[PDB]
């Protein structure tokens, strides 16, 4: 079970922390991703969900950087999609983590999770 | 029922200087208070979500605070489409309601 | 094997250890070397018809080394436990994902633990060691279904005609090739160690973090392009695994009543086409995911197949009715 | 891909090891030695290398016992178990400026400064890449690159964007050997070391 | 990315129905959040009428909850109002806006329409 | 003393085809940095950088100095 | 610990008994020592260091 201190992590930045020996991402979301995250129709998706079904509070978008295409940690802020790109089979993922483009057939996981004040307990 | 309670009503200010609108509760809405802005023309745009999220492509220079009861729409430099009317919503339960609103003019 | 000293006591072995370098050196190239020569030595087969007549068996068996050496090749690539190392664990294990009901289960048995950690690398050190004499094994099988029918010749006809001795001949012939096999490899071991490999398995193993350079191994290549050029997850793999199945329809999609390429021309020609096309699709492979590229991989892809189901028993079937017309006046 | 993210390719240097019958230039190897200990190692560890191999290679077995007893290592508890620090020895390894990834992460930004051991072999371009890149800092990023605070513009960095700074600086160094330390021979002489140091 | 477009009736005789439309575009509002509806009087009063989800539930304002009716064509993409029997008082200018819903954040209207003002009056005007 | 890579850039620098590759270098900053005062040049995605022509520079450069510089070097 | 659990005491009695001894935990931020309450996954204490 792992705290990270959400108050530290600034803006438009990208956090990765262990957990059971998988990495979980977590991004400050900007309004920008905010809206782009929301404003994205599900035809367009191989993998349809609203960022709300995915983010408990849209300002923080944690997960998984676990490709479920065939398990490696896709890099952050790349791709042609403003998310993240993994370089093992060139899939792409959106600000809300979803598969866009290649391989992987399902959006990065979502974990279980809560907050407590100025951070979050994954696990 | 719960009504919002809007004040300062319809103030003026000059062409730079900071303001401080708020909205005040019957009954207790935790954070869930919105701002929105109606510009002249008639379009309604979303400023505030959450008594302090701000939505994409509202200027840094909007503040916003406060809890339970008492709220606030900050400014810091009304230079110069500030000039609008800022109504304010909660939606703790339905149904949602507005502020009087609250409108800004330029002396 | 021990996961936290493994990359380290690779590194003993070079620093510390009595040609200790010589002895990795050796081992890593050596692994190479055996994939360029075990290439020529399916392609003289697959060029003189070898896989027909009676060493089906013959070919089946080597077939069945091919898959067995990648494997080996790939555990004992995961030992060195570098950046490379525990990316290629992780892609490869989870190929099996792709298995439809029982899949992650496959996956985290092969594991045993939640993701590739010291479970993996110790057990996959264990099964490095082991297949290496499977191979041996099937090796021996390999020359008794050779033994019995003997090796063919360029001629793709009979040998039995004019016989000489594997004494004093081709035992003195053989020594010329080994010498010149190591006279290259040396070449490689002492003057250029590291070319053939790739540097980001200089760098620890890390879980966190797959680098942006990450590639397969050369000889890996063609067969990971394969994969990329579907972008269906399952079907990427079940392709993979056909591309190296569809060598065993070989002896029935030829339908030639002559053995070897030697006397037909379009088959030497189409020959090559396949030769250069498997190295373009080994090139696609060390390439991007860009543009050009994906729609080249798919083309070849498709070329790659089309050789064994239809370009050798549509051109054969042509050159036998072709040999007959040119001389029979009925 | 862009041009930038792959990083400018660096060019081929010639050097005095590059050869089938070249040896390294050990000379250069003992400055580079010596800026490393006074410029890198404040960032950068050293974990694969073992004083002992410096004996015969670079300096002198005299030498190198010096080097180490200016180090403490931890030694078995004295008779009634508490623990107790030594001096180091040649069969020690050269000790890293942090005790660990966090601290060092602290230090340097978040960023964590790669150990050099292996860093030529690690990285493509080897001793062109190291040495282009200690050498390739720009004064001023390029017209319209929006660097991030915290970071400096390197061209032959892939990314453009690398933690480091530049750190070497005309004569910031005074070789024992009476060798005027540029910038550039200064460069010269850690990547020859860090060569060695891999190889 | 999103759009929202009002037409309809402008102008609307007493003792008959509001019927406004509200047309979608860059987003299927049977993929989104929520789709509602809100009038604002001159005495810049605003008042939620209601809304329907991207599913197809209806929750409308306690007040006009007996008159109105919001109901949408998948096909053409738009959502609309029919609020029956109009009087001198409903006179506003309304508006159809898009609100998300997150556990942590709750609503918030964020794609707004153009705004279609209608006026109750006895007037004639040519259909 | 003065830096042996720093003396040849500065040479090379100043040839035809150095002197050719920093105009179209600096026809190139000189054309951001009028984008960057423009209306909203803080929105607009396309922003456009001088890094290919920097690199063109450069790389001429390195062509230019790697095979001369470690004969100057001890 | 864990190994208790089911054979000897209960999981919420070995919790207990684990937890009134400390264990080195990740050092913080800044790489500085920290210790940690027992938890089921680890092995019982000895009552010397060395
Ligand atoms: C602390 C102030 C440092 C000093 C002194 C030196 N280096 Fe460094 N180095 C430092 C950091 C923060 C990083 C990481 C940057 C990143 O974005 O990863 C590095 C990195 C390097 C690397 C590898 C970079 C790469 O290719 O990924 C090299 C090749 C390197 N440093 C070499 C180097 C040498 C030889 C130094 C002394 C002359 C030196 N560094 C000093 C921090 C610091
Ligand atoms: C105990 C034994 C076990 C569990 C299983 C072993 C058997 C599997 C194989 O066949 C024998 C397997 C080697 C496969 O065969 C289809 C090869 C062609 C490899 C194909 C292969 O390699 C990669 C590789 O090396 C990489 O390095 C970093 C990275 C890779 O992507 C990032 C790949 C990759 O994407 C593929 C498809
Ligand atoms: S693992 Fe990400 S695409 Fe294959």
């Amino acid at each position: 079970k792992v705290e990270v201190n959400l108050a530290a992590i600034p803006l438009g930045k990208n956090v990765v922390v262990k957990w059971q020996g998988k990495p979980v991402f977590i991004r400050h979301r900007t309004p920008h991703e905010i809206q782009e995250a929301n404003s994205v129709d599900m035809s367009a998706l191989k993998d349809p969900q609203t960022d709300a079904d995915r983010v408990k509070d849209p300002q923080w978008l944690i997960m998984l950087g676990i490709c479920t295409h065939l398990g490696c940690v896709p890099i952050g802020e790349a791709g042609d999609f403003g998310g993240w790109f993994c370089p093992c089979h060139g899939s792409h993922y959106d600000i809300s983590g979803r598969i866009r483009k290649g391989p992987a057939p399902l959006n990065l996981e979502i974990p279980a999770y809560e907050f407590d004040g100025d951070k979050v307990i994954v696990g | 029922d719960i009504e919002l309670t809007q004040t300062p009503v319809s103030l003026a200010a000059s062409l730079g200087d900071r303001v401080t609108i708020s909205c005040r509760a019957s009954q207790d809405i935790n954070n869930f208070l919105n701002w929105y802005q109606q510009k002249p023309d008639g379009t309604i745009k979303l400023l505030i979500y959450y008594t302090s999220r701000l939505h994409a492509g509202v200027p840094s220079r909007f503040s916003g605070s406060g809890s339970g009861t008492d709220y606030s729409l900050t400014i810091s430099n009304l230079e110069p489409e500030d000039i609008a009317t800022y109504f304010c919503q909660h939606h703790i339960k339905f149904p949602w309601t507005f502020g009087a609103g609250t409108k800004l003019e330029i002396k | 094997s021990n996961i936290e000293l493994a990359f380290s006591s690779v590194e003993h072995i070079m620093r510390d250890v009595h040609n200790g370098y010589i002895l990795r050196y050796l081992h890593a190239n050596g692994a190479s070397f055996f994939f360029m020569v075990m290439f020529m030595h399916m392609a003289k087969g697959l060029y003189y018809g070898s896989y027909r007549s009676p060493r089906v068996t013959l070919w089946n068996v080597g077939v069945i080394i091919f898959t067995l050496t990648i494997a080996t090749a790939f555990l004992g690539y995961c030992c060195v436990y570098g950046q490379m190392s525990h990316w290629g664990a992780t892609v490869i294990t989870n190929l099996f994902s792709a298995i439809p009901f029982v899949g992650n289960d496959i996956v985290s048995w092969l594991w045993g633990g939640f993701s590739v950690s010291n479970p993996t690398i110790q057990r996959f050190f264990a099964l490095h060691y082991l297949v290496p004499f499977i191979i041996a094994a099937m090796v021996i099988m390999h020359l008794m279904a050779l033994h019995i029918h003997g090796s063919s010749n360029p001629l793709g006809i009979t040998g039995n005609l004019d016989r000489i001795p594997m004494h004093s001949y081709f035992i003195f012939k053989d020594l010329v090739t080994v010498f010149l096999f190591m006279l290259i490899l040396a070449l490689f071991v002492f003057y250029s160690p590291n070319t053939l490999g790739h540097p980001d398995n200089y760098i620890p193993g890390n879980p966190l973090v797959t680098p942006a350079s990450i590639v397969p191994e050369w000889y890996l290549l063609p067969f990971y392009a394969i994969l990329r050029s579907i972008p269906d997850k399952l079907l990427g793999v079940i392709t993979m695994f056909a591309a190296i199945l569809v060598l065993l329809v070989l002896p029935f999609t030829d339908r030639s009543v002559v053995r070897g390429n030697t006397f037909k021309v379009l088959s030497k020609f189409f020959f090559f086409i396949f030769v250069f096309n498997f190295v373009l699709l080994g090139q696609i492979g060390a390439c991007h995911v860009e543009v050009p590229y994906v729609l080249m991989g798919q083309i070849a892809t498709f070329i790659y197949f089309a050789y064994f189901l239809i370009i050798v028993p549509v051109i054969s079937t042509i050159e036998n009715v072709l040999f007959y017309i040119g001389r029979v006046n009925k | 891909m862009t041009a930038a993210e792959h990083g400018l390719h660096a060019p081929a240097y010639a050097w005095s090891h590059n050869g089938p019958f070249e040896t390294f230039d050990h000379a250069s190897i003992r400055r580079g030695y010596q800026v490393y200990r006074e410029v890198c190692a404040a960032c950068h560890s050293l974990d694969r290398v073992a004083w002992r191999t410096l004996v015969g290679v670079s300096h002198t077995n005299e030498e190198v016992r010096n080097m180490a007893e200016e180090f403490e290592y931890d030694d078995e508890p004295d008779e009634q178990g508490n623990p107790k620090k030594r001096p180091g020895k040649l069969s020690d390894y050269i000790p890293g400026p942090y005790p660990n990834e966090q601290a060092a992460r602290a230090a340097n930004q978040g960023a964590l400064p790669p150990d050099l051991s292996l860093i030529v072999k690690a990285r493509h371009g080897g001793c062109d890449y190291i040495f282009s890149l200690l050498t390739g800092y720009p004064d001023e990023p390029p017209a319209g690159v929006a660097l991030p605070p915290g970071s400096n513009y390197n061209p032959y960095f892939p990314g453009g964007s690398i933690a480091m700074a530049r750190v070497l600086f005309d004569d910031m160094v005074e070789y024992e050997d009476g060798t005027p330390a540029t910038t550039s021979q200064m460069a010269k002489d850690v990547t020859t070391f860090l060569n060695w140091c891999a190889e | 990315e999103v759009k929202l477009q009002e037409s309809g009736a402008g102008l609307v005789q007493p003792s008959q129905s509001l019927s406004l439309t509200c047309s979608v575009t860059g987003y299927s509002i049977t993929s989104g959040y929520y789709w509602n509806w809100i009038r604002l009087f001159p005495g810049n009063k605003l008042e939620w009428v209601g809304y329907i989800s991207n599913v197809g539930d209806n929750n409308y304002n306690p007040s006009l909850k007996d008159r109105l009716s919001i109901t949408r064509d998948t096909s053409k993409n738009q959502f609309f109002l029919k609020l029956n029997s109009v009087t001198t008082e409903d006179t506003a200018t309304y508006y159809c806006a898009r609100s998300e819903y997150y556990s942590v954040t709750g609503y918030a209207m964020d794609y707004w329409g153009q705004g279609t003002t209608v006026t109750v009056s006895s007037a004639w005007r040519h259909p | 003393d003065t830096d042996q890579l720093e003396d040849l850039r500065e040479h090379f620098k100043n040839t035809e085809e150095g002197k050719a590759l920093v105009h179209h270098y600096e026809e190139c900053a000189e054309r951001v940095k009028i984008q960057q005062q423009q209306p909203g040049y803080a929105d607009l995605e396309h922003k456009e950088d001088c890094v290919e022509e920097f690199f063109h520079l450069q790389h001429y450069l390195d062509t230019a100095t790697a095979p001369r510089l470690f004969d100057k070097l001890k």
